C-alpha cells in the first residue's frame, strides 16, 4: 502493498517499509502488508499488487502500525491518531482514543 | 515482558488506485 | 463516530441524558439556547463525553460550565471542545471564562494554560 | 476496533491501546485489532468500525493478549485469565488453566 | 530466545454493540 | 485452544501457554492459538471453543510455534521437529529439515 | 536486528477432539 | 510450508526456517509459514503440505520476511528486494522501493 | 520503542511445485 | 467447559471412570451421599479433576478425602474446590479436615493455610 | 509495474506530463529522437521517475540531462536507469557526461563515480 | 514426504536420476540387490538425497558406498539413514564399515563415531 501519501505517514508516525495492518470498513477484509510511500501531497492511498484483490476504488479503511515496548512505558505509551474525511483530507490528529461510554 | 501496542492510524482514509499490476 | 464537536440546538432524548451526567447541576428543561448563548457538546460513539456553554457579545465571548466526563479526562476532549468553539466563532478577538464552580483550580488553570489562555483575577482571558 | 468496560480489561491485564485477538464461539470468525477502553462498569464488549463485519450483537467471543519474554521466562509465566457468563457478569479470575485430561 | 505467550484473557464475554459507524 | 500431550509439546519444544499456529491438511485453514496441556501419554489434539469452527476430528494438522532472536544466532538456530503418523504415535524427532532437490 | 524463526513443529498430527463448548 | 531455490533466499536476505508471508497475486491469498530451502539453482518454489490448498502450480507470489528494530534503526533500513519474471529468472536486486508519484 | 519492518522480498516469482503430501 | 464446581448426587458412568483414578482407594458403589454427607468435584472439558467428601453437622462441617489429580496441581483446582464449597455452604462457622491419609503434610499445609485455614493438632481449622 | 528502464521512442500524454515535471526546462514537442538520439526513462507504477539523453556516435556515447524527480531521490532510480543505458548500449566503449546544469556538483560527482565513472575536466568519464 | 528410510528392490525411473546424482562411479544398471545385498536410501519429496549399500552375512554386516548429497548435508540425513539401517536388521551384531572411497576421512570419522561406531584400523566397527 500500500503506497500512503507521506504527509500521512508523518501524522501517523509511521514508516516507509514499516508492516501495517489494514482493515476495510467498506467490505470487511482485513489484511498486512508494508507501507510505501506516495508523493506528499498527492492524497494517494494505492492498494498495490496481491492487495489489490482486497480492495477497491473508494473503500473506506483504517490502516494500522503496532509497535512493541516493556510493559512499564506500554501503560502510558500515545498513539499517533490521524483522522480523514471526504477526499482525505485531514481532519485532526490526536495522542489518544476517548473512552466510550454507556 | 514486552507488550504490543498500537502506534498509530490512518482512520476512514479513501483507496484512491487499487492495481494488481502495480508493485506490490 | 469519531470524537467531533457540535453545537446542540435541539436536543434528543440520549442527549438530555449525556447532559444529566456532563450537569448534574442543571436540568436540561432550562437550558435554553439562541444565537448568542450557545451550547457546544463533544460526541464520541453515540454519546455526549463533555460540554461548555457560550455566550456571545460580538467581539466579546465568554465561556461557562465546562467539564468533561471524569471516566474521559486526559484524552484530548476538553482541548478539542474548546479549539472548535473557538474556530467555529471567528469574530470573537476576546474570550473569558470565569473560575466559578471549577472542581480543583490547579488542574484548570494547567488546561486553560495549554490552550493559550493566560491566567487572571477571576480566571483566565485569550486575546488575539 | 473492540471498545471492553475497563474492569474486564483490569481483569485479564491488557492495557488500553494493545493488540488483542478475538475469536468468535458463535461465527467462528478470528481477528486482530486493539482494545478501547470503556466506562467501568457498564459491562460493555462494543465491536467497531470494520470489525463489526465479524461479530453481531450476542455473540459469544474470548479476547486474548500475547506478550513476549525470554524462554526462561515463559517457562514460569501465569497467564491472567478472567470468565464470564450471563450478561456479562465476571464468574472468576485465576492465573492457569487445568490440563485436559483422557 | 524470546518466546510469545498468552499474557490474559476475556473467557466467553458477550458482544454488546456491533456498528460499524463507531470508531473505530 | 488447543490441548496437546504434554510428551508432544516437549518433543516439539512448545510451552503451556505458549502461541501456537495450526495449519490444517484435511481442510486448509490456517490458525493462531495458544498451547493447553493435555495428560501425558493421551494423544490427545483436542481442539476447543472457537478454534473447533477450524478442524473436524481425524483431521491431519501441522502444529508450530515462532520464537525471536538475533540475526546471528538465526543462522545457526536448530527447530525442535516431531513427526507422527498413524494414531499419534511419534516416529522420530530431530532438529532440521531436509533441502527439496529437483 | 531480530529475526521471527520456527522454535519446533507437531508435523501431521491427528485430531483426537473437536468441540465448541470445551475450554477454549 | 514454501521450499525456495537457496539463491533466492540469499537475494532477499531470507533465512532457511525463517517466517515468511506469502501473497498471492493470482488468486488474492494471503498466508504466513516458513522456509525451507531448495537445492541452488533449481529456481523451485514448492507450496507444500497444508499450504498447497492457497497456490497452484503457475501462480505468481510476493514473499516477503520481517524483522524487528529499534525505531531509530528502521527509519533508515534498507530492505533486501529481488525482483523476478519469466521462469524464475531473477533480473534485479536492489535496497528500496520507489516513491510512487501522481 | 521496537518497529517491524520488511526485511526483503522475492517479487513475482512463479510456484513451481504444489503438492498437499510434500512436507510441510 | 470451564473449570466449575459441581455438587454431584447422581454419577454418571464417566464420573465413576474419574472418581477411580481420584480416588483408588473407594469403590464408586459404597460413594452413598445425601443432604449431610455430599462429594463436590471440579469439572474441566466433561472430566472430573479432583474431589472431596463434606459432612455437614449444621454449623459444624468437615472436610475429608480432598485429592486433586497428580497431572493438574498446583494449576488453581484445589484452591477453586474448596472456596466453592466453603461458599456453597454458608451455615457453616468451623470447618474441620483431618491429617489422616495425607500424601504430603507439608504441601497440605502450605494448600491449607492459602486457603485460610490454621494448622492444628491433627488437622487444619477455618472459623469465621 | 516495478520500476523498469524504456527507451522511448513515441510519447503518450501521461509520458508528456511526467517528462515536463522531470524536465520543466524542455518542451516535450522538441525531444525528437532517432537512433543515435535517445531519451530513456525509469518507469514505475505507470508514471515516469527519472530520464536523461543519450546520443550516439558508435564506440563514443554522451549522456546529458539526466534527471531523478526530487521526491524519489536516494533509493537506486538514477543506479538502475544509467546501468540499463549501458547495459543496452555494448557498443559504446567510452561514455561522456559533461557537467553543464546541475544543481550540485558534489551530489553528481558522488553519484557518477559510484558508477564507476572518474571526474575529469568539465565532466565525467566512463571507458571500457 | 517427509525424510522416510526405503529399502530398495525396484528402480524407479526417478529413482535411477537420483541414484546417479548419489553416485556417479556407478551405472545404476549394475546395481543388483538380492537379500543380502541391498540397496537402502533416505527419501524426501519424491527424490533420494542418501544411499547406502549393505552387504549380509548372518550375524555380521558391511556397510559401503555411504553418501548423502552435498546440496543436503549436515541435516541428519545420514544419522537417520545409517539408524534405520540398523533398526531394520536387528539379527547383526557387528557392523563393519571400510574407509576405501571416502572423501574426507575427519568428516567420516567424527560422523561414525556419533553414530556410536569405534574408529579401526581400516574403517569403522559397531558391535552390540
Ligand atoms: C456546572 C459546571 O460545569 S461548573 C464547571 C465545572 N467544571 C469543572 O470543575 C472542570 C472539571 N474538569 C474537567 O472537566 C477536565 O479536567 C478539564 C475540562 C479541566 C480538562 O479536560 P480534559 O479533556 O481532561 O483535558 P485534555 O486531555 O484536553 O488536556 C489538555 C491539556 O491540558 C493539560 N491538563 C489537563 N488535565 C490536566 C491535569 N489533570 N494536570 C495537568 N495538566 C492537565 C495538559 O497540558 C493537557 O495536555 P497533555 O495531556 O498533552 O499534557
Ligand atoms: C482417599 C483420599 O484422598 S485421602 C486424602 C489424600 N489427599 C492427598 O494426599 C492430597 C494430595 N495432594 C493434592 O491433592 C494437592 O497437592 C492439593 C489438594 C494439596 C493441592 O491442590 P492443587 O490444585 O495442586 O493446589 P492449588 O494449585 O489450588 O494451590 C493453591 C495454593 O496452595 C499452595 N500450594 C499448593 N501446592 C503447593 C506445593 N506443592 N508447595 C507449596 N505450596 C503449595 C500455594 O500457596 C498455592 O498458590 P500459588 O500456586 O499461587 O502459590
Ligand atoms: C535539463 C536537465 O536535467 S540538466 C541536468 C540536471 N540534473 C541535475 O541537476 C541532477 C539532479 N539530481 C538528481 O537527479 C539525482 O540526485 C541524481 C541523478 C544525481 C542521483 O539519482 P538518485 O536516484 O537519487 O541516485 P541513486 O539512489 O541511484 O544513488 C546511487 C549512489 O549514488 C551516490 N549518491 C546519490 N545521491 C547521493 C547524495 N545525495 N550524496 C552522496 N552520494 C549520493 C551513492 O553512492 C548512492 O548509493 P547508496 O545510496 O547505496 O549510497
Ligand atoms: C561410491 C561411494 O559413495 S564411496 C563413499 C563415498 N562417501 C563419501 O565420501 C562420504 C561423503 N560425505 C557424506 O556423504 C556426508 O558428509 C556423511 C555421510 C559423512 C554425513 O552425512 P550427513 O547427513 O551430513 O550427517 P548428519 O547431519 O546426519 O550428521 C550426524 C552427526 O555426524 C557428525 N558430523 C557430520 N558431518 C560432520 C562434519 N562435517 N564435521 C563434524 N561432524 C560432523 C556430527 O556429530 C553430526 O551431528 P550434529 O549435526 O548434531 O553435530
Ligand atoms: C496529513
Ligand atoms: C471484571
Ligand atoms: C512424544
Ligand atoms: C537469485
Ligand atoms: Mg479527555
Ligand atoms: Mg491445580
Ligand atoms: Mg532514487
Ligand atoms: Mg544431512
Amino acid at each position: 502493498x500500500c503506497a500512503i501519501d507521506q504527509d500521512f505517514l508523518d501524522a501517523a508516525g509511521i514508516l516507509e517499509n514499516e508492516a501495517i495492518d489494514i482493515w476495510n470498513v467498506t467490505n470487511g477484509k482485513r489484511f498486512s502488508t508494508y507501507a510505501i510511500a506516495a508523493e506528499r501531497g498527492s492524497r494517494i492511498i494505492s492498494v498495490n499488487g496481491a492487495a489489490a484483490h482486497c480492495a477497491s476504488v473508494g473503500d473506506i479503511v483504517i490502516i494500522a502500525s503496532f509497535v512493541t515496548m516493556p510493559d512499564e512505558e506500554a501503560r502510558t505509551w500515545r498513539p499517533n491518531v490521524a483522522y480523514f474525511e471526504g477526499d482525505n483530507e485531514m481532519k485532526r490528529t490526536a495522542k489518544a482514543i476517548p473512552v466510550q461510554v454507556a | 515482558m514486552i507488550r504490543t501496542m498500537l502506534q498509530g492510524k490512518l482512520h476512514r482514509v479513501k483507496v484512491t488506485h487499487a492495481d494488481l499490476h502495480y508493485e506490490g | 463516530m469519531k470524537l467531533t464537536i457540535i453545537r446542540l440546538e435541539k436536543f434528543s432524548d440520549q442527549d438530555r441524558i449525556d447532559l444529566q451526567k456532563i450537569w448534574p447541576e442543571y436540568s436540561p428543561s432550562s437550558l435554553q439556547v439562541d444565537d448568542n448563548h450557545r451550547i457546544y457538546a463533544a460526541r464520541f460513539n453515540e454519546r455526549l463525553l463533555a460540554a461548555v456553554r457560550v455566550t456571545l457579545s460580538g467581539t466579546e465571548g465568554a465561556l461557562d460550565s465546562l467539564r468533561v466526563r471524569e471516566v474521559t479526562r486526559r484524552r484530548g476532549v476538553g482541548q478539542y471542545l474548546l479549539e472548535e468553539v473557538l474556530r467555529n466563532n471567528p469574530g470573537v478577538s476576546c474570550w473569558w471564562m470565569a473560575d466559578a464552580g471549577v472542581e480543583d483550580r490547579g488542574v484548570m488553570t494547567a488546561f486553560m494554560q495549554a490552550l493559550g489562555f493566560t491566567a487572571q483575577q477571576g480566571g483566565w482571558e485569550k486575546c488575539s
